[PDB]
RNA sequence: CCGGCCGCCGCCGGGCGCAUUUCCACCGCGGCGGUGCGCCGCGACCGGCUCCGGGACGGCUGGGAAGGCCCCGGCGGGGA
RNA sequence: GGGAGCGAGACCCGUGCGCCGCGCUCUCCCCCCUCGGGGGGGCCGGGCCACCCCUCCCACGGCGCGACC
RNA sequence: GGGACGGGGCCACGCGAGCGCACGGGGUCGGCGGCGAUGUCGGCUACCCACCC
RNA sequence: CGCGGACGCUACGCCGCGACGAGUAGGAGGGCCGCUGCGGUGAGCCUUGAAGCCUAGGGCGCGGGCCCGGGUGGAGCCGC
């Protein structure tokens, strides 16, 4: 009973709160809150009653066990993490996507999943890539940006969309949402001079290009 | 002196050589000179007492 | 502990300043303010066995 | 580095860490308040 | 208030103010 | 280093008991716990240990004599 | 490295997140912003230290005066 | 005594009950993807040969 | 109300905490290292193939060395 308020001091660093507790008693009010003072389940039979067991005992023991382990306490399973950017990327950022079969084209991001992983979607009438999952560590940030808060992205695409199932056929959702994306962002992109064949080449070293001379 | 006791800082008790992670680690082998911390040691090291 | 701890803070401080203000003053007339000499030393050794 | 050792020998250690925070980032606004106090008497 | 032998009455009054 | 009656407890056989009872054997790419790979590999945060980098506050001083900037700062006296 | 537990209590037999130290709310109430969910302000008293002012006691300098040595 | 409206800090203000985050008495995933029958996956050691020291 | 609670301890054993490790002549201790033989014992193995040899076959031990598979061989052999 009662609601719940919030957390009365705020946080100052990780760890360490602004408000000593002495603040924090007066500001609690802790001056007026002063307080002093199964297993066994019967049954019927269409003789007599038969009184049944839950969780009964085992029929076949092993020839030896394995002991019990220690207990430690700062171990998260993966979908209790926290989540991380760079400083760089923005939706609407163009990337330079590399380890694919999709090796080096220039591509556009949207935003961050849940689960970590970047939604690249190249217009598919440029660049032959569509929306696509890539990873963050993978992609080197072009510092080329767009407009995107004009957008209305889709709520039922996440991992759970993209994520494999066990030749193959494309669906014809992957064709829908495709081309309802592209239907958007592409005047964006096709207003901005010279653009549509940057997005198109690819990126490619040659002599007398050093990569820790050039920055991009 | 604190990073010395803070860091590198072992005890000697029954000829071994065990760390500090407690003021009870102190507390046993000091207690009858009123110097019940690492605070008070250091005081101690630092304006030299008794 | 909590308290050991405060009641030293403010003794380092007082034993800080006060080893200047002798020198300030000493130096408003023309005289001058030897501190005395230090009660520990830190000896470290560098060469071997051998 | 760690903290919830320092409290576990020295509890006051937080009460002395969140000073000398309270302190260096108070004296960051009364010294940019000094620069904008004085760039508006610059140009007079 | 330390040591256990004295300020056994001393605890005992402080928890009889505390509730 | 023990015989029998006696009381309680347990098991074994042959009985009645015959269906919301126990394993009998699968089926379900199920719910939990435990152990792990045929092979090749990748990522995530937390800890220990370390190398470097980038910002920001504060003390002492011959109370930095410091030096130097902001009509030659203003009036005078001299000098090479 | 691998059985460290807590919690019921002879009115009950569960469960395998557990010590030491840090603080979040709840067992009282009002108000605010963001479409039930999130984020905040508060809940009331005492003493000190900051300001003006009277002000004793002590420590250490230096000047001035006076006495005994 | 205020000086006649005053801002920040004080671990001051012998069974209380339940829940949660944790820089906390030495690591976990309650996270994944491509290769596999007459040409390929593994085998450090033991056999021949080359090279750096 | 229910008939339920892992592992261990060959005590000449098992488990935990600390500092240390050079080494001739020389000294001591442990050797589930090894050869040939005797009292005991393995209801041992063996012409459906023992000793002994051979080996680009598979492995263990710090090491002394042992064990296994694959070939020849033809009558006695090993562990505690
Ligand atoms: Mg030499
Ligand atoms: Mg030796
Ligand atoms: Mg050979
Ligand atoms: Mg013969």
């Amino acid at each position: 009973k009662g609601k719940p308020h919030c957390s009365r001091n705020p946080v100052l660093v990780r760890g360490i709160g602004r408000y000593s507790r002495s603040a924090m008693y007066s500001r609690k009010a802790l001056y007026k809150r002063k307080y002093a003072a199964l297993a066994t389940v019967t049954k019927p039979v269409g003789g007599g009653t038969r009184v049944v067991k839950l969780r009964k005992m085992p029929r076949y023991y092993p020839t030896e066990d394995v002991p019990r382990k220690l207990l430690s306490h700062g171990k998260k399973p993966f979908s209790q993490h926290v989540r991380k950017l760079r400083a760089s990327i923005t939706p609407g950022t163009i990337l330079i996507i590399l380890t694919g079969r999709h090796r080096g084209k220039r591509v556009v991001f949207l935003k961050q999943l849940s689960s970590g992983l970047l939604l690249v979607t190249g217009p598919l009438s440029l660049n032959r890539v569509p929306l696509r999952r890539t990873h963050q560590k993978f992609v080197i940030a072009t510092s080329t940006k767009i407009d995107i808060s004009g957008v209305k992205i889709p709520k039922h695409l996440t991992d759970a969309y993209f994520k494999k199932k066990k030749k193959y056929e494309i669906t014809e959702q992957r064709k829908v949402d495709q081309k309802a994306v592209d239907s958007q962002i592409l005047p964006k992109i096709k207003a901005v001079p010279q653009l549509q064949g940057y997005l198109r080449s690819v990126f490619a070293l040659t002599n007398g290009v050093y990569p820790h001379k050039l920055v991009f | 002196v604190n990073e010395l006791i803070y860091k590198r800082g072992y005890g000697k008790i029954n000829k071994k050589r065990i760390a500090l992670t407690d003021n009870t680690l102190i507390a046993r082998s000091l207690g009858k000179y009123n110097i019940i911390c690492m605070e008070d040691l250091i005081h101690e090291i630092y304006t030299v007492g008794k | 502990i909590y308290e050991k701890a405060k009641h030293y803070h403010k003794e380092y401080r007082q034993m800080y300043r006060t080893e200047i203000r002798m020198a300030r003053m000493a130096r408003k007339a023309g005289n001058f303010y030897v501190p005395a000499e230090p009660k520990l030393a830190f000896v470290i050794r560098i060469r071997g066995i051998n | 580095k760690n903290l919830r050792i320092m409290l576990k020998l020295n509890p006051y250690a937080k009460t002395m860490r969140r000073n000398t925070i309270l302190r260096q980032a108070r004296n960051h606004k009364l010294r940019v308040e000094r620069a904008a106090a004085a760039l508006a008497a610059k140009s007079d | 208030i330390a040591h256990p032998k004295l300020g056994r009455r001393a605890r005992a009054r402080i928890a009889r103010g505390l509730r």
